[PDB]
């Protein structure tokens, strides 16, 4: 549970 | 002072600067005094990580790139994926870290859009 205390940002190629 | 920041690297405080002067923009940390330096290649970071003002800690991360071409288990019997070697650095200040959040993914989307 890293997202409470980070958010995420554009990433690669998934779908 | 757009594209470098200083971040933190090993609990140590030092300058985050993207080498936008070579042919795959890239990421060097130089620490403040001159005692610790990190190399980091944007061409290689398939993901990027920044704390957002929201989040009260300042710390930033990237995801670099692993290799879907052989798969695996985490030895229980779950079919996952090899964890991407990412560099965890961290920031003291909400524009610092907006400098290099806002600076890094224009690097990001440089392979995206070319890709």
């Amino acid at each position: 549970y890293d997202s409470e205390e980070f958010e995420d940002v554009t990433d690669g190629n998934e779908v | 002072p757009s594209h470098s920041g200083a971040a933190i690297f090993e609990k140590v405080s030092g300058i985050i600067a993207i080498n936008e002067d070579v042919s795959p923009a890239e990421l060097t940390w130089r620490s403040t005094d001159g005692d610790k330096v990190h190399t980091v290649v944007l061409s290689t970071i398939d993901k990027l990580q920044a704390t957002p003002a929201s989040s009260e800690k300042m710390m930033l991360r990237l995801i670099g790139k692993v290799d879907e071409s052989k798969k695996r288990k985490d030895n229980e019997g779950n079919e996952v994926v090899p964890k991407p070697q990412r560099h965890m650095f961290s920031f003291n200040n909400r524009t610092v870290m907006d400098n290099i959040k806002m600076t890094l993914q224009q690097i990001i989307s440089r392979y995206k859009d070319a890709d």
